[PDB]
Order: structure tokens, then sequence, then C-alpha cells
């Protein structure tokens, strides 16, 4: 290409057929290059066979995320503001339902909007800000509507640093091509200074503006816009100005005192989102380390070092290729990030860090599925880009006999073991189930499998659970209660309107979905690990890394010779994994519900949202349809003519677009070119067609057509049979 | 490789009847406007003869005439394929034989000719419009109306009336 | 490092230029003129206090039947002739193009020295003020703005209000 | 500036200015008329 | 007249509709907006869908039993516009849909290289060969029958 250069236009290209592989589109006419182009436009065999570039664009085209997230976040804020709700709100939780979206009565719509709180029309919201908003060491609509611009900036200027990237004439390879310091700096002072910085404005305004909220006023009736300078006077109902200490150390007295942290555990009496008291001293007690520990250090030298018998030779040396890959530290990280996501799923619901959260159901469980898919759909990704790394990244061979070259020569073997762990479980993951309907249908409980049939008696318990509500009595100092409200040990009390956590018992029926996991978890990593293992070559093709990670199937022969590759095993991995998650958030809420979620009144004689149901009756995999299913949902297909309504009216779409999905996934391809001809005929009568050669679905392509929609269909599904089951009782 | 018209008999003959069809319908209104009074649709019957009978009925009146119509039309058809009516003064024109320069084909614009005495079916066109587009004006505005102009009393100035229907 | 946009009707926006903006003088001078106290008083009893209303949108239809009739014949017969197919001369067509109009018809032209040269002088007068009455009218246009905004009390609207010192409107001058 | 026998380009979706507006221009007439099911006429 | 029910005129199990049903609308005695100004229920979205009293128009409309209205359509008593009215409509509009479907299309496959204006568009949405539809009087009704797509180019 020119046109013409190199050196020697400004005259940008725009006009002449192509670009992209060099027999390229190609003067003559089609279609199929119109999902080429969107599909593999960021990909790297093709822009340049160098490096380089490269990078310089993924640090721009990167960018661009932050500016969005920060154009996102600003209409969110903004809409958390003026389309308020959350002032009315806040003078009156426990009481409100929160809003922020609102429609306008064209045509059908305002059946959408019903009445949420401080009196007015709209639709509600599981998305917990509103309660990051807690925070406002100040309230006000119109302030939010600074956060809300101070948004809009970072963004135009956090979006101009990608103009001022690649279109400005860029930076090179020593820049990134020297690593040697960049952790060094990230973690120490943002990692750092940030949760540092965060912590000097969460006890600083925040714990303050909520230390006396938490019994009544009204905003305004509080908190102003400077108040909390030098003024140090107010900061005294919440501990000293030191009195005389002088920059920690100690010659210091206390007859009385030990700075605000004074550690908790449990739960506010009035607002049990876990107490602020700490939330300062674990972000300063974090920040330290990152401000110590950023400061390693310039790199080979520490892996360059540990090797043994049968270790890693070239654990010594792996990689030089770690400055040189990306499509390598990508796919590490997505497995991280990924899996350092689903982790938060967790530690929210059994610890919540926000005030107002769990007495809000719904606001925080949303949550826990959707943080749950990302813990998911970020790490079969963390493997495709494994498969990416490899099969190409590098130029030549230049890596050689190492940890690698090593766990590959054994391969037909890491892989020979897993399988039949998986055959292992299932038999014992899953048809363990089958058992108790097989035999519960013949009818004979004597002998099912039942938390108290199968010897189990009326005890869980002696555990670990058990030694963590209770461990205030260890190294341990204390603090009422322990850590995570939902153990073993002791305490009740928690909350006056609803409920929020308690201890949450096991055995069996916790026992054995808790494996149906392990089973699942393990399938799903199998085809994947053997799929990003076998990336390049096999012994059912060699010749096997000749185009890329994907190509449909190698051909007829060798019997089947079809689905083999790994852009496909990273095809039938989501598969899989939209199970992993689809079923682990199908546990949640049955338990989450059938126990704990529920409610306190006189005697505080609890009412869960279903009275143990879970007991003897999930065990038997129809009561996940006697007693889910069809039990629960019964909310969504009487939603009509409501106010939330548009999940029931989702409910059949997207129950619909999956029952599509088959149709892109179960089928042929010169079928639907056989097909697309008649169509072509049918054209030409009429002089209709011809011009730009339509064609069928790229083989990938096709499958590319299935499974996402299987997705969008199969789980927003959900989305609305959720949305709808803890708004309304619940 | 038929580049482009064409066309022609065609619908230029198309127009005329429409043109002199118009024309005549607007003598329909003509009557009720100078010693005025009776019209609007009207509906006729239309003219109505004799104190010697009818009844209201006598006969679906209106339907036969136009089963004549009917084969005097098929009689203008029984023209244009393969020309054929004497005076030949709508297919192109009289001034007997001529005008196709057009009847052979070969178009593009073709302006066309015929009186011998003389000059044309030309300001003839444009009483050919003036009513057809008049129509379109004449049953416009009933739909809405029935009358026109007196004086600078209080009539011609548009007063008070009352939107489409709706 | 700098646009691709020379629009090459950069050629063409230049002349709803001197149409807006010639056009903005109508207002400019009329207005201010106005005639502060002419002796004085706007009183308009004639056809309009006692026969139904004149105008509004009787107004318009009467009022550009012409300005519809002008403004057409305007650009439409600015010039181009030639006026169809088929191949490259760009404004979008100069498919007048190398033909002006007509080989030896009429008088298609105006003026001696075979094109339409309106001599070779008068850059001077319109260059300056009048590409101004672009200039000017976009200033006392953003005066538009300040001239009124601010709804004379008689309206609070969507009440963030949102402080309060003293009105504001026009006449001239200011407060400062 | 544009005469006769076609004209100037546009982009890949101007589809987008064209679902969004135009048709877009008809909830505008689902609201003039807010209703519909049949329909006078004019 | 037909299977259904009459109309509006009367039509009892429709009242019982308009009445609860909407009215439950009401159902919030009161839910605060004494003189404030914004939660709209109150005005219309109930008027707009209610002052469609014991008029909605009249529109005859047949209406069955839970008296939701149903559409004949046979041309007939009253009912004609339900289809042919709107169906026609849905005709014309259409067709010059693709009118110009054959046309921003027929246009083009000469001069020089061809092979995909179309990916970007050379009038957009043809503005050129736009009205052509309206400026269909007859067209294709006798031009599509007889030469251009003619019989020879079948
Ligand atoms: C106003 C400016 C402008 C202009 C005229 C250009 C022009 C160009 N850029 Mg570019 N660029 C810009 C701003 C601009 N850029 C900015 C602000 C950034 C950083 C944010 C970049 C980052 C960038 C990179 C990495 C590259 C270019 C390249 C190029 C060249 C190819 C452009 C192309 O066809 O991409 C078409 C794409 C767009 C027009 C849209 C850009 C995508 C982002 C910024 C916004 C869209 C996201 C949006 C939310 C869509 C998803 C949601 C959807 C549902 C609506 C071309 C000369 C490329 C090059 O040098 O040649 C190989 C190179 O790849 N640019
Ligand atoms: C940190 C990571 C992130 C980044 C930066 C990348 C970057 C890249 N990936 Mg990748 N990937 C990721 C995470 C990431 N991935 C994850 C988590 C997965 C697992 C799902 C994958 C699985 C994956 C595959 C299989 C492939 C890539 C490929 C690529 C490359 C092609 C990108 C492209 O052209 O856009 C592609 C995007 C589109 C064409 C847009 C279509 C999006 C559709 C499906 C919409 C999604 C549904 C959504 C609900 C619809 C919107 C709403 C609608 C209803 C209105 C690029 C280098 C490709 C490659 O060939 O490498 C060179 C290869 O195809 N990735
Ligand atoms: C085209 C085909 C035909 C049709 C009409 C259907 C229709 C359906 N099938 Mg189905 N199916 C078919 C052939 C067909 N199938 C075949 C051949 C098979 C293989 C044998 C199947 C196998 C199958 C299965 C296994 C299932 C279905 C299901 C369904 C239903 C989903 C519920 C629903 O849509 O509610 C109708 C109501 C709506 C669609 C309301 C929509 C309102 C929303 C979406 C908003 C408006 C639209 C808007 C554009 C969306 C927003 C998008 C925006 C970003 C642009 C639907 C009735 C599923 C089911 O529900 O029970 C069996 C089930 O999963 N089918
Ligand atoms: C301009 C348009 C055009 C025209 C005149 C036609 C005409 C036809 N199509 Mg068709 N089609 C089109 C575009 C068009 N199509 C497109 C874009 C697709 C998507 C691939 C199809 C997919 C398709 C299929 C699967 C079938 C037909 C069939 C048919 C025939 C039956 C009519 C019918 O019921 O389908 C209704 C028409 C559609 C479903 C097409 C949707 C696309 C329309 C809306 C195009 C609109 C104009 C478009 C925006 C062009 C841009 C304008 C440009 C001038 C600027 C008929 C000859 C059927 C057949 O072969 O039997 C004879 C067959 O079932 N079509
Ligand atoms: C979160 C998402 C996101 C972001 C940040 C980007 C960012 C980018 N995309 Mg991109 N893209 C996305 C989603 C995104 N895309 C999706 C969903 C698709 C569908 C498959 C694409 C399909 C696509 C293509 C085909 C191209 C890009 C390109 C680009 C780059 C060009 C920037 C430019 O030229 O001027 C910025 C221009 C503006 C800001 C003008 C305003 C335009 C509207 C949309 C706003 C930029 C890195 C170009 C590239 O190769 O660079 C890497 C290339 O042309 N994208
Ligand atoms: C993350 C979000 C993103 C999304 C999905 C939305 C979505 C919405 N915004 Mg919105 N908005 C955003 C970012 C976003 N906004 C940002 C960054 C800003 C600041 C510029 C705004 C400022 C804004 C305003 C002023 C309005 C909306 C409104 C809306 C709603 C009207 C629909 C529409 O935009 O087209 C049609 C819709 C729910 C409208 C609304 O809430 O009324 C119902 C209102 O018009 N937005
Ligand atoms: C990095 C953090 C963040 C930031 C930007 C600030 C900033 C400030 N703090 Mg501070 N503070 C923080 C975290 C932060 N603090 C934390 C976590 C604690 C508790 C461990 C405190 C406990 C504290 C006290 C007791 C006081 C301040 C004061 C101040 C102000 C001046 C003295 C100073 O600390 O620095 C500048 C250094 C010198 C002036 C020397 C200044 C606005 C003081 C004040 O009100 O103004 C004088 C004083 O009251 N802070
Ligand atoms: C000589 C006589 C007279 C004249 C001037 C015409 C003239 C005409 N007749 Mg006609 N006709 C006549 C006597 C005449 N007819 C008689 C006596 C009959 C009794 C059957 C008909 C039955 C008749 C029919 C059914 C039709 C005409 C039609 C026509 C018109 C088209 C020309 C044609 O169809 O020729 C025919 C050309 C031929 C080459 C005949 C083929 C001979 C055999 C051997 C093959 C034309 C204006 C047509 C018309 O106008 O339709 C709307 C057509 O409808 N005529
Ligand atoms: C009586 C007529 C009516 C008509 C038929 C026109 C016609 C025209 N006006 Mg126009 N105009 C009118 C009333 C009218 N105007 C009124 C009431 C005003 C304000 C007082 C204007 C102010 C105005 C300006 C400032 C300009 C025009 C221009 C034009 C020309 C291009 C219009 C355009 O936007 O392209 C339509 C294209 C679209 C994409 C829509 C065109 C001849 C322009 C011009 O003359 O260009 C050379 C430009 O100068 N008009
Ligand atoms: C159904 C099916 C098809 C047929 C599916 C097709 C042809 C989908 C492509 C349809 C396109 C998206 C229609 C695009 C037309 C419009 C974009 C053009 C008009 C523009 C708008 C204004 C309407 C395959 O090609 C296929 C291939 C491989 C495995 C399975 C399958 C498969 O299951």
């Amino acid at each position: 290409l020119v046109d013409r250069d190199p050196i020697k236009t400004s005259f940008e290209q725009w006009a002449k057929p192509g670009h992209f592989s060099r027999t390229i589109a190609k003067g003559p006419d089609t279609t199929t290059w119109i999902w080429n182009l969107h599909a593999d436009a960021h990909d790297f065999d093709s822009h340049t066979s160098d490096l380089e570039e490269i990078s310089r664009k993924v640090f721009s085209a990167h960018f661009g995320q932050l500016s969005i997230i920060f154009l996102w976040l600003s209409g969110m804020y903004f809409h958390g503001a003026r389309f308020s709700n959350y002032e009315a709100w806040l003078n009156d939780p426990t009481h409100i339902g929160p809003s922020a979206q609102v429609v306008w009565p064209i045509v059908g719509q305002e059946i959408l909007n019903g009445d949420v709180g401080g009196g007015f029309r709209g639709i509600q919201i599981t998305s917990g800000f509103f309660q990051i908003w807690r925070a406002s060491g100040i309230t006000s609509e119109l302030q939010l509507y600074c956060t809300a611009i101070g948004a809009l900036v970072f963004a135009g200027l956090m979006l101009f640093a990608g103009w001022f990237h690649y279109h400005k004439a860029a930076p090179k390879l020593a820049w990134f091509q020297d690593v040697e310091s960049m952790l060094n700096h990230h973690l120490a002072g943002l990692l750092g200074l940030g949760s540092l910085s965060w912590a000097r404005h969460q006890v600083h305004v925040s714990l303050p503006i909520n230390q006396f909220l938490n019994a009544g006023v009204d905003p305004k009736e509080i908190p102003l816009p400077h108040e909390f300078i030098l003024n140090r006077d107010l900061l005294a109902q919440l501990y000293p100005s030191f009195a005389e200490g002088a920059t920690p150390f100690f010659t210091l007295n206390w007859s009385k005192y030990a700075d605000f942290l004074t550690f908790r555990g449990g739960l506010d009496p009035l607002t049990g989102g876990l107490w602020l008291t700490d939330i300062a001293h674990h972000h300063l007690a974090i920040a330290i380390l990152f401000l110590i520990a950023g400061h390693m250090y310039r790199i080979k030298d520490i892996l360059e070092a540990h090797k043994g018998p049968f270790t890693g030779q070239g654990h010594k040396g792996l990689y030089e290729i770690l400055t040189t890959s990306w499509h390598a530290q990508l796919s590490i990280n997505l497995a991280m990030l990924g899996s350092l996501t689903i982790v938060v799923a967790q530690h929210m619901y059994s610890m919540p860090p926000y005030p107002y959260l769990a007495t809000d159901y719904a606001t925080q469980l949303s949550l826990f599925t959707h943080h749950m898919w990302i813990g998911g759909f970020l790490i079969v990704g963390a493997a495709a880009h494994a498969a990416i790394f490899m099969v190409r990244d590098y130029d030549p061979t230049t890596r050689y006999n190492d940890l690698l070259d090593r766990v590959l020569r054994h391969r037909d073997a890491i892989i020979s073991h897993l399988n039949w762990v998986c055959i292992f479980l299932g038999f014992h993951s899953f048809g363990l189930y089958i058992h108790n309907d097989t035999m519960s249908a013949l009818g004979r409980p004597q002998d099912m499998f039942s938390d108290t049939a199968i010897q189990l008696q009326p005890v869980f318990a002696q555990w670990i659970q058990n030694t963590h509500a209770l461990a205030p009595g260890t190294t341990a100092p204390g603090a009422t209660a322990s850590t995570s409200l939902t153990w073993g040990g002791g305490d009740l009390v928690a909350v006056g309107n609803k409920v929020a956590l308690l201890p949450i018992p096991l055995g069996t029926a916790d026992f054995l979905v808790h494996h149906i996991h392990a089973f699942t978890i393990h399938v799903t990593v199998l085809i994947l690990l053997k799929g990003v293992l076998f990336a390049r070559s096999s012994r059912l093709i060699p010749d096997k890394a000749n185009l890329g990670f994907r190509f449909p199937c190698d051909g007829p022969g060798r019997g089947g010779t079809c689905q083999v590759s790994a852009w496909d095993h990273v095809f039938l991995g989501l598969f899989w994994m939209y199970n992993s998650i689809s079923v682990v958030i199908f546990h949640f809420s049955w338990k989450m519900q059938s126990d704990v979620w529920g409610t306190i009144n006189d005697q505080g004689v609890v009412t869960h949202i279903t009275a143990g149901n879970f007991a003897q009756s999930s065990i038997t995999i129809n009561g996940w349809l006697r007693d889910f299913l069809w039990a629960q949902a019964s909310q969504v297909i009487q939603s009509y003519g409501s106010s939330l309504s548009a999940y029931g009216l989702f409910f059949l779409g997207a129950h619909f677009v999956w029952a599509f999905s088959l149709m892109f996934l179960f089928s042929g391809r010169g079928y639907w070119q056989e097909l697309i001809e008649s169509i072509v005929w049918a054209h030409n009568k009429l002089k209709v067609a011809p011009a730009t050669q339509p064609r069928a679905l790229s083989i990938v392509q096709g499958r590319a057509v299935g499974v996402t929609h299987y997705l969008l269909g199969g789980i927003a599904t959900t989305w609305a049979f959720f949305l709808a089951r803890i708004i309304a009782v619940g | 490789l038929a580049e482009d018209p064409e066309n022609l008999r065609w619908f230029v003959q198309a127009e005329l009847v429409n043109g002199r069809w118009a024309m005549l319908g607007v003598a329909g209104m003509l009557l009720p406007e100078v010693f005025t009074s009776i019209g609007i649709i009207n509906v006729p019957k239309w003219y109505a003869a004799g104190k010697e009978e009818y009844f209201a009925s006598s006969s679906t009146l209106f339907v036969i005439e136009f089963i004549l119509s009917h084969y005097v039309e098929i009689r203008r058809w029984q023209d244009i394929k393969n020309p054929g009516s004497v005076n030949q003064d709508p297919i192109f024109k009289q001034y007997s034989l001529p005008a196709g320069e057009v009847g052979y084909p070969g178009g593009i614009f073709n302006p066309l000719n015929f009186a011998p005495t003389l000059e044309a079916k030309e300001k003839e066109i444009a009483n050919g419009r003036l009513m057809l587009a008049f129509l379109g004006f004449i049953i416009q505005h009933n739909v809405t109306g029935k009358g026109p102009f007196d004086n600078l009393l209080q009539h011609i100035s548009d007063p008070w009336h009352n939107t489409i229907v709706q | 490092s700098d646009p691709e946009s020379l629009r090459w009707n950069v050629q063409a926006e230049l002349v709803h230029s001197r149409w807006a903006m010639l056009g903005a003088a109508g207002i400019f001078i009329p207005e201010f003129l106005t005639k502060l106290g002419i002796l004085n008083t706007p009183s308009w009893y004639t056809a309009g206090e006692q026969e139904y209303f004149t105008d509004t949108t009787t107004l318009f239809i009467v009022e550009l039947v012409f300005i519809g009739w002008a403004e057409g014949r305007r650009w439409a017969d600015i010039l181009n002739p030639g006026c169809v197919n088929t191949d490259p001369i760009f404004p979008n067509n100069k498919l007048t193009g190398t033909d002006v109009g007509y080989p030896g018809g009429l008088w298609f032209d105006p003026l001696g020295w075979g094109s339409a040269s309106p001599q070779k002088l008068k850059e001077l007068r319109t260059k300056e003020i009048k590409n101004g009455r672009l200039a000017m009218l976009a200033v006392m246009g953003a005066w538009f703005q300040h001239i009124y905004t601010g709804t004379g009390p008689i309206d609070n609207l969507f009440a963030a209000h949102l402080a309060d010192p003293h009105a504001t409107i026009f006449a001239a001058f200011t407060p400062k | 500036m544009r005469d006769f026998k076609t004209y100037l380009s546009v982009a890949p979706v101007l589809s987008t200015l064209w679902f969004g507006s135009l048709a877009g221009l008809l909830i505008e007439i689902n609201r003039f008329f807010p209703d519909a099911l049949t329909f006078p006429f004019f | 007249d037909i299977a259904g029910l009459t109309p509006c005129k009367e039509s009892k199990q429709f009242a019982k509709r308009e009445k609860q049903a909407l009215k439950k609308l009401q159902a919030s005695l009161k839910l605060y907006a004494d003189d404030s100004a914004p939660a709209l229920a109150i005005k219309a979205t109930m008027e707009k869908t209610k002052k469609r009293f014991d008029n909605y128009g009249k529109y005859g409309l047949l209406c069955g039993s839970d008296g939701l209205p149903h559409l004949i359509v046979s041309g007939d008593q009253r009912h004609w516009g339900e289809f042919i009215t709107p169906g026609i409509l849905f005709l014309y509009i259409a067709g010059w849909i693709g009118w110009v479907g054959r046309s921003y299309l027929i246009a083009i496959r000469d001069e020089k290289k061809p092979t995909q204006k179309e990916i970007i568009i050379d009038v957009p949405l043809a503005s050129s060969l736009l009205f052509r539809g309206f400026s269909w009087p007859v067209a294709a009704y006798r031009e599509l029958l007889n030469g251009e797509l003619v019989d020879n180019n079948f």
C-alpha cells in the first residue's frame, strides 16, 4: 500500500477497496469480509510483522476504556442525583426501595415506573450506588452533580492521552521493553496512594458524617461543604487531636484510649454494613504494604534461581519473552483479575462493606452474580489468550527447553489425569442426586442420602467454620462476634427491618452441591487445559500450526477432524462455564433465602422467605424445580401489568433468543448456501441481487453466533428470573 | 440496450382523456354559481325528465349507460394498438396521417401537432391541466364546505372553521 | 497534525454566508434604529384593529410565496447550465461544466471578454465589511442570547432557581 | 452543489442515524395520535 | 355486530375493563402530590388511556367476551379500514422501499470499477432515486410487466 508515501502524503486513505491480507478483499465483491473487519479487527499477525506499534496501540486503545468507564459512572452519578430518590432514601432507609431511572410516558411505557420510595414513580435498582454513596461526608443532589462532571473531566483529558499517544508519534521498545520498574510504582503509590489517599477521606469526613447519621437528622442538619478542615474540633467526637503524642512511636500514655480503628468485626445495630471505625485502619494497614512493597527492585535474578531435580530448569529463564508477549501477559492476569473477582462474590455476602446491605437483599446478589460471571467470563478468556500464545506471538523458537517444553513433554498426561478425575466426580458428583429420585420415587427414605437417612445425625458443626466464629481467643485480640457473622458460634440480633446474616449451617444439601461444583469446575478446565496445551501440534494433526488458533476444522478425514483447534476448546469451554456460574448462582439464592434471608418480629421468631425448604428437598434435583424453578418464577410469570413487568416481558424474549442459538449451533453451512441461492435466484429474476456476493456464515462465525447467543439468551433469562423474586417479598 | 423512452402512444394518450374529462367534469359544477342556488353532491338523478313516470327507481340507470360506454370504449382500444379513428385527433391528433414522428418509435421529448385550420392541441394543453388538479381542488375542499365568493362585507377573508376532521 | 476537510464545496458554504449575513443587516439596523422616542409611539391601527386578525399563518403563505419563489431561483440558477450528466467535474456536478450553458444559443452571457467578469477591481467593498456581516452578526447574534434570556420574571421553569441578585434583558448599556 | 445523476457517499452505519431518527420521528406520530388500531383519514 | 358483540355504543364487559383495571391506577389513596409538580399517574397515563371514556372515537369495534375488541374486516356493517385502509398503506410504503431497492441498485454495475460502492452509499438513501416511489403513479404496475424488467430480462 500506498496510497503512496512513505513520506509524502498527509492525504489520508479514504477510498480504494480493501486492506487485510494481500490477495486482499480483492476488487471482486463479497460479504464475508464484513464480519471480517469487525471480528479479528484487533489481532496481530497483520498491521505489521514487527511488535513496536502494537504495544503503542494497546496502551492507547486501552485508554478509551477508562475514558468510557468515565462517561459511564457520570450517567449514574448524574442519574443517582437529579433523578433523585437518593436524598429521599437516606433520611428514610429501611423504608424506601431505591430508583435512579424513569421512563417518559411514550407509547405503552409507564407501567415500568412504579412507586419506589421518597414519593415517586420509577424503575428500581440492584446496583449498589445509593450505598457506596453512603460515604458522602457532605450529602446533596447537585453535589453528586459535581462528582459527576468531575467524571466527565477525567475523560476528554483521560481520553486525549489516547490522542497523546498512537496518533502522536509514539514512544517505542525500551519504554515498555524495559519493564524493569513497572509494578514498582503501580503497587507502591496508587495501589498504595489510593487506599492510602482513600484513608484520608475515609475518617476525615465520612466516618463522622455517618457516625452521627446512624440516629436521625435530615442532612444539612449535619455535614457542610467545608466544615472538615483545621477545625479538628468535631473530629473531637471520634477521638483526640493526639492530645500529647507526636507521630506515633512509644513514650505515649493511654489511661483511656487507642485512636479510631479500635477494631470491630461484626455489624452496626441500626446499620449492619460492618463498622467503619475499622474501615480506615484496614485500608491504612494496606497501603503501607504497597508503600513498602512497590520498592523492589530495578529482574530475572529471582526466577533465574530456584531449580531442582524434576522441578523447572527453565524456571530459570521463564521467559525473556515475558517482556515480549502480551497475549501471554494478558492471559496471565485474566486468570487472576478474573479469579480475583469472584473471590469478591463471597467476602461480600458473608461480610458486607457498605451501609444497608443484606437487609437490602436484592441490591447485593444481583452483585454476587454479576460479580461471579466476570470471575468466570474472564477466566475462559484467560485460557483463550494463552492458546493465542501457545500458537503464536514470538518470532521463532527462541524460548527453548524449559518449564514448558517440560510440561508439554508430558501432555497426553497432565490431561490423562484430570479426565478420570471428572468421571469419578459426576458419578460421585451428580448420579448422586439421581439416586434420590430413583429411590424416593421408588420411595423408601430409609436409604436416600437425606440430611438424616444416610448416617450424619443432627450436627455438621465440627470442622473449621466452628473454629472461625470462636477464634477471637487465639493470638487473636478479639472484638465481639467474629470476622463474618455467618460463622457457627454465637450472636443473633442482626437488624430491625428484615434480617441479615446468621450462622448458615451445612452437612448434606451443601455437602454435594459443593461437590457438583468440583466436577463442574474440573471438566471445565479439562477442555480448556487440553485445549491450550495441544495448541499447535498433535497425533491427530501435527501439521496443525499452519494457519491460526481458530481454523474451522482440519477436514472430514482422520475420522472426525472437526472440533480440535482451540478457538473451539474456548467455545465448548464457555458452554460449560455458563453452567459453572449458572448453577453456582442457583446455589446461593436457594440457600440464602431457604435460610438467612427471612425475618424478625417479637421473640425474633425467624421466618425465612422460605422456612428451610432446602432440608430434604434440594437433594432430589426435582426439588430444584419443585422448590426452585416452579416455586420461585411464579413471580416472573405473574409479573404482568405491574412496574417491573419488563422482566417477565424480557423472560419471554431471551428465553427465546437462547432458543434461537441452537439454530446457529446445531446446523450445517453449505446448507444456508444451498438455500441462499434459491433466494439469489428469485432475486436475479426481478434484477435485484448479485453485487456484493451474498454468502453464508463463516463456519466458525456460525459458532460465534451460537454461544454468544446461547449465553445472552440462557443468561438474561435468570437476570429476569431473579429481579422479580427479591423485589416484592424477599 | 434499449437506452431510454419509449412509451408513447402510451400515456400521452393516457393524458388528454384525463385532460378533456376533467374539463367536462367541471362543466358539472359550472351551473350553480351565477344565478346560483342549486348543487353539491345534489346526488342528481340527474336532471330528470317528465311527469309521466319514474318514481324513485325505474332503473339502475346509471348502471346501464356505461354498458354502452363499454363497447364504445373497447372501440378506442379497437384503435390504439392499431391506429383506427377517422378524424384521428387524439392518438397523436388529426391533421390526418401525421404526428407519427412518434408512431413508429424513437421519441425522447417529441412535442407533436394537429389542427389543419389551425393551431393545436396546445392551449388546449393547459386548459388540459387547469381542470385536472382543479378536480383535485374541487373534490378537495368539499370534505368541508361548498361555495365561492361574495364581496367585501364579511365573506372572502376566512373567519372560523373547524380543523380537518380532526 | 491537521484535518482532511476543505469540503471542496469549501467554495459553496461561503454563499449561504452572504445569504445568512448581509441578511442579518435587515435586523441589525432596523432594530436599534427602531426610533427611541420617535417623537413617539408605536401604534398600528389600520388593516389590524377591526377585520378579525390580520396574519400569523396566512402570514407565512403570502409572506413566503415570494421568499418561496425567490430563494429557489436564487441558487438553482445562480449560474449552473449544462445541467445534466454524466462523468466528474466535481462540485457535485459541474456536470454543467465545461459548457457553461449554451454553444451559441442566446445571450446566456453577461458582459464582454467571453465570460461573466463583473470587472477586476471590486475586491474592496464586500470582502471587508460583508464577510464581516458573517463575523459581525456572530456577536450581535451572540447578543440575541444576552438581549433576552432570563425570561423576564414571568417564569422560572424547572426550579433550580439557583441564586439571586437582580434582573436582566435589554435597551442598551449595563450596570458597569 | 449537487445537481443531476447521483451524488456524494456516506459511512458504514448512517443506518444508526436512520434507525435512530427518521423511524424515531414516528413515536413522534405515535403520540400526536397517541393511539392507533384503525385510524380516521384526511 | 358479527361473532363477538357490538361496539362501544354498548359492551358491558368492556365497561368493567375501563373501570377496574385502570382506575385502580387509583389504589394509592394519596401518594404525595397534594400540589406537588412531578408524579404523573395523577394526570393522564390514566386520563390519556382514560378520558378515553364512553368515547374512544367510536370506531364500531366488535369486542368479544372480556370485551377486548376483535377485528373482523370483511368490508361490511362498519369494519373496512382495519386492514385495507392500513393495508394498501403497508403496500404503498413498502414497494416504495424496494422500488428504490431495485433502484439504488440498478443504477450501478457500470462506468469504472463498481465492486462494493455499496458499503458506502453514493446518494444517501439514494437521495436522487428517492421520490421515484410517490413519483410512482401506476409505474411498476405497467413498466415492470412491459419493457425494462421485460420478459427478455426475465
Ligand atoms: C478526532 C480524531 C481522530 C482521527 C481523525 C483519528 C484517525 C485515525 N486513527 Mg485514531 N485515535 C483517536 C482520535 C482520532 N483518530 C483517539 C482519541 C485515540 C485514542 C482514544 C485514537 C487511538 C488510535 C489507534 C490505536 C489507532 C488509531 C488509528 C487511526 C487511523 C485509523 C482510524 C480508523 O479508521 O479507526 C476507526 C475507529 C473509530 C473511528 C472509532 C474509535 C474508537 C473509540 C476511540 C471510540 C468508539 C468506542 C465506542 C464507545 C463504540 C463502542 C460502543 C458501540 C455500541 C456504539 C486514522 C488516521 C490507527 C492507525 O494508526 O492505523 C493502523 C491505530 O490503530 N487511532
Ligand atoms: C483483557 C482482555 C481482553 C482483551 C484486551 C482482548 C483482546 C483481544 N481478543 Mg479476547 N477475550 C477475552 C478478553 C480480552 N480480549 C476474554 C475474557 C475472552 C473469553 C470470552 C476472550 C476470547 C477471545 C477469542 C476467542 C478471540 C479473542 C480475540 C482477541 C483479539 C481480537 C479483538 C477483536 O477484534 O474484537 C472482537 C469483538 C467483536 C468482534 C465485537 C463483537 C462482540 C459481540 C459478541 C457482542 C457480545 C454480546 C453483547 C451482550 C452484545 C451487546 C449488546 C447487544 C444485545 C445490543 C484481541 C487482541 C480473537 C483473536 O483472534 O486473537 C487475535 C479471538 O477471536 N478473544
Ligand atoms: C422461529 C420459531 C419458532 C418460534 C416462533 C418459536 C418461539 C419460541 N420458542 Mg422455539 N423452537 C423452534 C421454532 C420456534 N420457536 C424450533 C424449531 C425448536 C427446536 C425443536 C425450538 C426449540 C425451543 C426451545 C427449547 C425453547 C423454545 C422456546 C421458544 C419461546 C420463547 C418465549 C417467547 O418468545 O415469548 C414471547 C414474548 C416475547 C418475545 C416478548 C418480547 C419483548 C422484549 C424482548 C422486548 C421487545 C423486543 C426488542 C427488539 C428486544 C430488545 C433488544 C434491543 C437491544 C434491540 C418462543 C415462543 C423456549 C420456551 O420458552 O419454551 C419452550 C424454549 O427454550 N424453542
Ligand atoms: C432492497 C431490497 C430487497 C428486495 C427488493 C428484496 C426482495 C425480495 N427478497 Mg430479499 N433481502 C434483502 C433485500 C431485498 N430483498 C436483504 C438485505 C436481505 C438480507 C439478506 C434479504 C433476505 C431475503 C430472504 C431470506 C428471502 C428474501 C426473499 C425476497 C423475495 C421475497 C420478498 C420477501 O418476502 O422478503 C422480504 C424482504 C426481506 C426479508 C429483506 C429485508 C431487507 C430489506 C428491508 C431491504 C431494505 C432496503 C435496504 C436498506 C437497501 C438500502 C437502500 C439503498 C438504495 C440506499 C423478494 C424478491 C425471499 C425469496 O427468495 O423469495 C422470492 C427469501 O425468503 N430476501
Ligand atoms: C441459520 C444459520 C445460517 C444462516 C444465517 C444467516 C445468513 C445470518 C446472516 C443474516 C444477515 C445478518 C442479514 C443482514 C442483512 C441486513 C443487515 C441488510 C439490511 C440492513 C438493515 C437496514 C435491515 C448460517 O449461515 C450458518 C453458518 C454456519 C453454522 C450455522 C449457521 C446457521 O445456523
